């Protein structure tokens, strides 16, 4: 009974430590099954997809070049430099 | 690639059907250690009731009671001493699997924080994409300029 007891007192303990295992383990299952591990990559391989299209407007857009950054930098300039002229002007 | 964000919504909300399994198994760890700690308190209490048997057993000047009256508290010493020692090592693992617990809630809940800020940025891109479907899709591109075409005809 000593020994028995013990022994069925560390049984419900290896089952005690089986469940913690079982609750050690069940917590990674889902957290691995969803974790893309960048094979699928079904989180960004997706966005990626959807990357090439933001492209394709660019390609009809015409993006701002440096040029025409330029241009309206130097515009924005031209305005800035321009609409405060005519401020002191009418200072005056 | 089918309706991943249908899988993304649902296997974090598979979380729940596991993460309280942690809370009810990690449970089914404490009072078992608990109820040790009073299996040793009695113990103990056990001992200490037997110090009292070889604390005033030795009154009136004798020995030959008191004698063998800590001898069985040595036996029960070593299931305590023993099953002692069987408490402290169990410390370490109740310890260890609460902190789990704790950083799968703080790193789910973060996890499931991002969810929605990937479906979040998910819905923008949506957004950001179906502006120009049907922009473009009216657009003719010169090519078949149906709105020049048409008036060049």
């Amino acid at each position: 009974e000593r020994k028995y007891l013990e022994l069925k007192s560390q049984k419900n303990l290896y089952l005690a430590r089986l469940k913690s295992a079982i609750a050690a383990q069940k917590i990674e299952e889902i957290a691995g099954n969803l974790d893309n591990a960048s094979a699928s990559s079904l989180f960004e391989r997706i966005e990626t997809k959807i990357l090439e299209l933001e492209a394709e407007r660019e390609l009809l857009n015409p993006p701002p070049s440096p040029l025409d950054k330029k241009f309206e930098q130097w515009e924005e300039q031209q305005a800035v430099e321009a609409t405060l002229a005519a401020m002191k002007a009418r200072r005056s | 690639q089918e309706a991943p964000e249908d899988l993304l919504e649902r296997l974090l909300g598979e979380m729940e059907l596991e993460l309280i399994e942690l809370r009810r198994a990690l449970a089914q760890t404490i009072a078992t250690f608990k109820s040790t700690e009073r299996q040793r308190d009695a113990q103990q209490l056990i001992a200490q009731r037997w110090y009292e048997k070889a604390q005033a057993a030795l009154d009136r000047g004798n020995e030959q009671l008191a004698r063998e009256a800590l001898g069985q508290r040595q036996s029960y010493q070593s299931h305590t001493e023993a099953l002692g020692k069987s408490l402290g090592e169990q410390r370490a693992l109740v310890e260890q699997v609460r902190g789990q617990l704790q950083k799968l809630e703080r790193k789910y809940l973060e996890l499931k924080s991002q969810k929605n800020l990937y479906l979040a940025r998910l819905k923008s891109a949506i957004a950001a994409q179906k502006i120009e479907e049907i922009a473009g899709n009216l657009d003719n591109a010169s090519a078949s300029s149906l709105f020049e075409r048409i008036e060049t005809k």
